[PDB]
RNA sequence: GGAGGUCAACAUCAAGAACUGUGGGCCUUUGCCUAUAGAACUUAUAACGAACAUGGUUCUUGCCUUUUACCAGAAC
RNA sequence: ACGAAUCUCUUUGCCUUUUGGCUUAGAUCAAGUGUAGUAUCUGUUCUUUGUAACAACUAAUGACCUCAGAGGCUCAAUUUGUUACAAUACAUUUUUUGGCAC
RNA sequence: UUUUAAGAACUAGAUACUAACACAUUUUU
RNA sequence: AUAAAUUUUUAAG
RNA sequence: GUAUGUAUUUAUUUU
């Protein structure tokens, strides 16, 4: 059990393209792989000020934190994400969007940014 | 990376797919629901699929008197409630 | 009673070039001197093994982020 | 008059919830990257003979009896078979392949 | 009571997670 | 009239 | 050098 590890012992039989379709109809069946959801680990480049506690996320703080593919898709294709972070002092979730045409965040919900 | 990735890998879901065929494994606490009721299956299954409700009943329930204080959410959950324990009646009901 | 045994136990195998017993004299048992009997196995281009491994500490190095794992010489 | 006791306040003393470590101040205050490791998914289509007649059959509750819960008795249209009728073929004189039209 | 997901078949191709590690970057036009 | 030949890999952080 | 932590009671102890 190295972290590095080349091989993996397989069954004696375990067609493997048989196990891709097996384990693609099971994919649909399960809780976690269909969340719809992410949880990343994160930072706050822009800081911040909560609207509930007003509490100031300083600069830039790690967060335990979610990732969410939006449903908008910048011009024709350009992926855009959603991420949202609790705030320390109270339970509060805030948001955030990334626009690929002017490079800096925008966000949203529950949080203003410092000038 | 987060063993969320690891867990879900398709070395981990074959010898479950193996256990369902060979014996009584295969859990209930990864899949859902399952949305519907009436096409549930025999009652020895959906025995276990009931508990896989009144657990979330527990837990939620317990999270009620909580004073943590947020009014809102403890709305919501509050109707998150309501909506399992009514699963619960229907699991009954099919029973 | 003889031949054996891929049997056992207990002794002994690195030293003043070296073992043990005994007789006699001196000191006062030890120890020294003298006399006598028997000494298997191992030793001189030195040793029980006409062969040949590893470990510990301490130094010197060699790789060189750090520790195991290591590089090659020495002493115990 | 002082001795004695309680309550209240002020001053002094004690100090009461009174900074609990070391290493290069432990390092740094960035339009920036490298490098190492681990794991596989999204779209579409498809699926979820009729009528009539005759004959036969169709769990729960209560009460009573017997035996050591079981047995028996009473009480609040559907299926099958047979028979008959109707429906599912064609152009050369009597019907629907016109002898009509101007 | 309410509710629709599950199975079969076909297609082309690359994307997520981790940063604890290293960060004079120098330099020839 | 010369015959002179070092290495070599795994884990953890 | 891919954290870590908490909870996961089903079978009903004499009034
Ligand atoms: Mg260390
Ligand atoms: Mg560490
Ligand atoms: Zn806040």
């Amino acid at each position: 059990s190295e972290r590095k590890a080349i091989n993996k012992y397989y069954p004696p039989d375990y067609n493997p393209l048989e196990a891709e379709k097996l384990s693609r109809k099971m994919a649909k069946k399960l809780k976690t792989m269909n969340k719809s959801h992410a949880s990343i680990r994160l930072m706050t480049p822009f800081s911040m000020r909560c609207l509930e506690c007003n509490e100031y996320i300083p600069k830039s703080r790690k967060f335990n934190g979610k990732k969410e593919l939006l449903k908008e898709k910048y011009l024709d294709s350009i992926k855009i994400y959603r991420l949202t972070i609790s705030c320390p002092r109270c339970a509060n979730s805030i948001a955030f969007r990334t626009d690929p045409g002017n490079s800096d965040y925008v966000m949203e919900v529950g949080g203003v940014r410092n000038y | 990376s987060r063993n969320v990735d690891k867990a879900n890998s398709v070395l981990v879901r074959f010898q479950e797919q193996q256990a369902e065929s060979a014996g009584g494994y295969k859990d209930y606490s990864r899949y859902q629901r399952p949305r519907n009721v009436s096409k549930v299956k025999s009652i020895k299954e959906a025995n276990e699929w009931k508990r896989q409700v009144s657990k979330e009943i527990k837990q939620k329930s317990t999270r009620i008197y909580d004073p943590s204080l947020n009014e809102m959410q403890i709305a919501e959950l509050n109707d998150e409630l309501n909506n399992l324990f009514k699963e619960w009646k229907r699991w009954q009901w099919h029973i």
